[PDB]
């Protein structure tokens, strides 16, 4: 049973940086692909973007100036930055494990199939406040 | 931004996501119970993690020109979640973001 | 002609067949033949351009087409291009704007495109109830004249035939077009037959007939749906509408076994030819897309494949795939200037073709390349 | 049977606007507007033309 037990600053002010660590137990970080997800309340939630080992990273392209995605693998903890917080980014902050397969539809030699993620491990979550 | 819909226990639950695709899909179930982190229900279409019984189960991704469609047949009152909907599609862009969920509202508590 | 709905090459411009051809075996005689002076090719070569002419006459132009296209990939991928434009109706006051899917290679860039014939011809649709499927037509003498056939089972281009007949009249040949495989011929009856006018020369082609055909699936996958817009009065161009599903490449499927047989008996055969050298294959080396790939017409659709899967071997003492491309405007035994335009064909294709031969040349070990887009070759 | 086979010069039925500035200190210079490959753009050409 992998658990993931998250820990953050809770308020932070506007333009500041916001950082959040994911503290992983039961497997470890580099065997694993990580994923954020925001939820501002009362909204569906948002994938921030993933992180693992190879340089397989990716982000959600409104975010991918503001934020940036690590793994620490002396502490075993997954770090979430982001900067230049603003009210909208009030939102419950998630770590969570990441698996991967493909979808194929057509030759795989001409590359017609699509790789696609979903997340079965989750995390209780954080509040994060931007004053 | 999430659908109403009810149904009484026993009840089958007809829960849709999204517009209509437009190539081959895959598309991924989650549930959010209230307070609580969401989980995975249904990937690939029709492929439920272990765990999760036989009472949940999806509409193909080998279809076009039609919306995602997530049935709970058999519906208890350990169904009342919110049910949020990713999809990913061959002739679309990633999605980063969930569409809107349907609340399931189950009846006679 | 004899032969025996309005296909291409089925004009009714001559008679039926005979319903029990004669052939009479002349005991005896020794007749020269010669492939390569036989003006049988030049009478075949012209009746086809002048049938697919004809054909192509009582049918709507698309000048009123050649404007400035706005095109995009917006709705199309996460090769094919949407692009909008404006038409006339049939009310000569009025304009609309309106919608095609076209392919990349019949459109080029100069409010972004224009078709790519517009700056020198004009382009004629085909007409739309117009197949192309080959009909076998057979070529027969006139009062005076016999046609002789040479029956020697190892006989190759010229020489002496030591077993002549006389015939009112030859086999039904079907007007397969195609550019680097023959396709859909006769098969030799006991051995691969390397035919050339000079064997020795680089200047010369090389036509190999095999004696047992290999099978070729192509496919263009994509469900296109067809949708009919007006022009004028009476005047109706077919464009590609959207499609439906998802988009996939076109391509063309070859045993792996029986293609590596094919060449293990073409490179022995050609081995009696040349020294004990050693024999390489390479792509075709250059020009354009009508040379360099494949072509042939699966079901109205033109296909232009890419054959350097199969030319890329070299020889000494599974499932092929083949990817393709579709174009609509084409241009035909070289005749610059006479663009046609294809209409798109709704629904899925597929077709099974034989393949009976190939079209080699010489680069100045041998190499050999797939080439030769002249048809009277193929003839 | 010789003049079938080209060009007719029926686009260009237009007014010309003809003057003879750059002429002599019988032979007229004018500028017209004619088609293009594209048929929803136009150009002003010249040409000069006997009278
Ligand atoms: C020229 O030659 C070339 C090359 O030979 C030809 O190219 C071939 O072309 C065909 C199609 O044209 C392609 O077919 C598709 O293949 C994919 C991939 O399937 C393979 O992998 C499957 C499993 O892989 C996954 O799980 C394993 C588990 O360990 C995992 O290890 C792996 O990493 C991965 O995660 C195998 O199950 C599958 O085998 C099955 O299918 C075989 C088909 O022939 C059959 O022979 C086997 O016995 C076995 O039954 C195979 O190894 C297929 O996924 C795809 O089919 C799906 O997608 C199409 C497109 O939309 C759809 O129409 C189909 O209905 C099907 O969709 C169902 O499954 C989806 C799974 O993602 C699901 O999302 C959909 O909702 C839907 O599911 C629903 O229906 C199913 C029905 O059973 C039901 O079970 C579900 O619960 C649900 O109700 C096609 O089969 C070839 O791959 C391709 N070859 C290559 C090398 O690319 C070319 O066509 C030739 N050209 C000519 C002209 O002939
Ligand atoms: C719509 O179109 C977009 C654009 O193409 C497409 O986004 C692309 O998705 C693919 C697949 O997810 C991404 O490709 C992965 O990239 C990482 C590394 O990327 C770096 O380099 C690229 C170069 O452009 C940069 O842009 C990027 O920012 C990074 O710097 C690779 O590491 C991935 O390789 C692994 O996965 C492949 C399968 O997808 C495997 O084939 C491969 O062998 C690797 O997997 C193996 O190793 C893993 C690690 O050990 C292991 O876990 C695996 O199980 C396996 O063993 C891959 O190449 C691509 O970068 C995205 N491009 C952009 C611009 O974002 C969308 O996905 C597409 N959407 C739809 C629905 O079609
Ligand atoms: C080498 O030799 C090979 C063998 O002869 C050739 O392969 C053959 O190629 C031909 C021509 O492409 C293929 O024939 C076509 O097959 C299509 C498939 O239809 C299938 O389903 C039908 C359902 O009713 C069934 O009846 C068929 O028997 C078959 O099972 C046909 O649809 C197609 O029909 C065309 O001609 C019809 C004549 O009346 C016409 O009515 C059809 O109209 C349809 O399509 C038009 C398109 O706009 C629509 O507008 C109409 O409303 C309608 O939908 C259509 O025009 C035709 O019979 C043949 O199947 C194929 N053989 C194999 C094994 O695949 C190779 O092509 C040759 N090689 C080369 C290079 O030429
Ligand atoms: C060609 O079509 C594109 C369609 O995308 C036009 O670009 C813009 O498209 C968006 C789509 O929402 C419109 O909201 C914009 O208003 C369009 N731009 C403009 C300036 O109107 C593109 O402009 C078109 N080009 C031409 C020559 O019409
Ligand atoms: C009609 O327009 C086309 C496209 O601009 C011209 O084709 C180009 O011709 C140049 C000549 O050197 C080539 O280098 C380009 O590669 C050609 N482009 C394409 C897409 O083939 C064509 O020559 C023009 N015709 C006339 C009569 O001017
Ligand atoms: C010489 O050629 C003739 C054909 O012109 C061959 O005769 C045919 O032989 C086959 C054998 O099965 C018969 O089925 C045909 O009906 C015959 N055709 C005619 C027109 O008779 C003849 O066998 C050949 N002889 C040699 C020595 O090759
Ligand atoms: C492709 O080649 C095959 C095999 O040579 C042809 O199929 C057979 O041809 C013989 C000729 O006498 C017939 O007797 C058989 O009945 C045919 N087989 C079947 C299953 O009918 C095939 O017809 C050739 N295809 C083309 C397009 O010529
Ligand atoms: C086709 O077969 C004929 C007959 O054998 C070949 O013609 C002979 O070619 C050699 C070449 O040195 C000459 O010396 C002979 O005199 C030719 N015979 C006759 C009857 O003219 C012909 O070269 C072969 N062609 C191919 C491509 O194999
Ligand atoms: C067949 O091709 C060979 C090779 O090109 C020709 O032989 C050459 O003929 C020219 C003519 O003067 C000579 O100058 C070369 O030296 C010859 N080369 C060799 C290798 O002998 C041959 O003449 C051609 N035959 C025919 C009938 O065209
Ligand atoms: C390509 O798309 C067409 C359009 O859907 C499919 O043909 C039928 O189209 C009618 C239009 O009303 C639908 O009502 C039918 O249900 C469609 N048929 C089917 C089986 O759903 C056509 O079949 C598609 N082609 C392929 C090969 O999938
Ligand atoms: C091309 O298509 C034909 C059928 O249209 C394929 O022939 C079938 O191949 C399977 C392979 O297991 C056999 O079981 C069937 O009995 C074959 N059918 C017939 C009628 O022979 C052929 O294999 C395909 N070719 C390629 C290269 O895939
Ligand atoms: C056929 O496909 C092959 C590749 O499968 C093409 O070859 C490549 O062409 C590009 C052109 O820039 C080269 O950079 C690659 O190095 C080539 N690949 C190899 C393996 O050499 C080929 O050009 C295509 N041919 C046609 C006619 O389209
Ligand atoms: C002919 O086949 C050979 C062997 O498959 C191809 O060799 C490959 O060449 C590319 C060039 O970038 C290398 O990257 C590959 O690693 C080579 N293959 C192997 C197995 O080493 C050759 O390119 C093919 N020719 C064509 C035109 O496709
Ligand atoms: C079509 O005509 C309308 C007329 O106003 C014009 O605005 C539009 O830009 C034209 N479309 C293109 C692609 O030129
Ligand atoms: C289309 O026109 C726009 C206008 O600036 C230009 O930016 C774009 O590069 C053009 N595309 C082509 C294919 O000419
Ligand atoms: C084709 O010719 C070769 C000559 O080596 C022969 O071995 C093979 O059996 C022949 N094929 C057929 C179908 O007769
Ligand atoms: C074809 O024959 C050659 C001879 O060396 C061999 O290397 C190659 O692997 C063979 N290909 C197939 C498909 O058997
Ligand atoms: C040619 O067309 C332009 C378009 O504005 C017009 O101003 C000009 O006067 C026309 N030329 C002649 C000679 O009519």
């Amino acid at each position: 049973q992998v658990h993931l037990q998250e820990s953050g600053p809770g308020l932070v002010k506007p333009s500041e940086t916001l950082s959040l660590t994911c503290n992983v137990s039961g497997t470890l970080v580099r065997d694993n692909y990580w994923s954020w997800i925001r939820q501002p309340l009362g909204k569906q939630p948002e994938w921030i973007g993933y992180v693992h080992d190879s340089g397989d990273t990716n982000y959600n392209p409104s975010l991918k100036s503001r934020v940036h995605l690590s793994l620490d693998k002396s502490k075993n903890l997954v770090s979430l930055r982001l900067t230049g917080v603003t009210a909208a980014d009030s939102a419950i902050y998630y770590c969570a494990t990441t698996k991967h397969g493909r979808r194929i539809y057509g030759v795989v030699a001409f590359k017609e199939w699509f790789t696609y993620f979903y997340m079965d491990v989750w995390g209780k979550g954080t509040s994060v406040t931007v004053s | 931004a999430p659908t109403f819909v009810s149904v009484a226990p026993g009840q089958t639950a007809r829960i849709t996501c999204g517009e209509e695709s437009l190539g081959s899909r895959s598309v991924i179930w989650y549930q959010q119970r209230p307070g609580q982190a969401p989980s995975l229900i249904i990937y690939n279409n029709n492929d439920r993690p272990s765990g999760i019984p036989d009472r949940f189960s999806g509409s193909p991704g080998s279809t076009f020109g039609t919306t995602a469609t997530l049935t709970i047949t058999s519906v208890e009152a350990g169904d009342e979640a919110d049910y949020y909907c990713h999809i990913w599609d061959s002739r679309r862009p990633t999605n980063w973001v969930f569409g809107e969920g349907t609340t399931l509202i189950v009846l006679s508590q | 002609c004899a032969s025996d709905k309005r296909n291409v090459w089925a004009t009714h411009a001559c008679v039926p067949t005979d319903p029990n051809p004669q052939e009479i075996v002349l005991e005896n005689v020794t007749e020269n033949f010669n492939m390569w002076k036989n003006n049988m090719v030049e009478q075949m070569h012209t009746d086809i351009i002048s049938l697919w002419d004809q054909s192509l006459k009582p049918c709507v132009k698309l000048t009123p087409l050649c404007v400035t296209l706005n095109c995009t990939n917006v709705n199309v991928t996460n090769e094919i291009k949407n692009c909008s434009f404006n038409i006339t109706t049939e009310l000569r006051d009025k304009k609309k704007k309106v919608y095609a899917l076209f392919y990349r290679l019949d459109v080029v860039p100069i409010s972004n495109y224009r078709l790519i014939n517009c700056n020198t011809s004009a382009i004629t649709q085909a007409c739309p109830k117009v197949s192309f499927e080959p009909i076998p037509i057979h070529y027969c003498a006139p009062a005076g004249f016999a046609i002789l056939k040479c029956n020697d089972k190892k006989f190759n281009g010229t020489g002496p035939c030591k077993n002549v007949s006389t015939v009112q009249c030859t086999h039904g040949i079907k007007p397969v077009v195609s550019t680097q495989l023959l396709l859909n011929g006769s098969l030799a009856e006991e051995e691969i037959i390397i035919r050339s006018e000079n064997i020795t020369n680089n200047a010369k082609t090389i036509i190999v007939q095999l004696n047992e055909s290999v099978e070729i699936n192509c496919t263009r996958p994509n469900n296109n749906t067809r949708k009919s817009i007006r022009i004028g009065p009476g005047q109706w161009f077919y464009a590609t509408g959207d499609i439906i599903g998802d988009i996939r490449q076109a391509h063309c499927n070859i045993s792996g076994t029986k293609w590596n047989k094919t060449l293990q008996q073409v490179v022995k055969k050609l081995r009696e030819h040349f020294n004990n050298k050693t024999i390489i294959f390479n792509p075709s080396s250059g020009g354009d897309l009508e040379i360099t790939t494949h072509s042939f017409n699966c079901g109205g659709e033109f296909f232009y494949c890419n054959t350097s899967g199969l030319f890329n071997s070299t020889w000494i003492g599974d499932t092929i795939t083949l990817p393709c491309r579709i174009k609509q405007i084409i241009n035909m035994w070289q005749r610059v200037g006479q663009p046609m335009y294809a209409p798109p064909i709704q629904g899925k294709i597929r077709c099974v073709s034989n393949i009976t031969g190939l079209l080699l040349t010489r680069d100045g070990t041998e190499t050999f390349r797939p080439g030769g887009g002249d048809m009277r070759d193929n003839w």
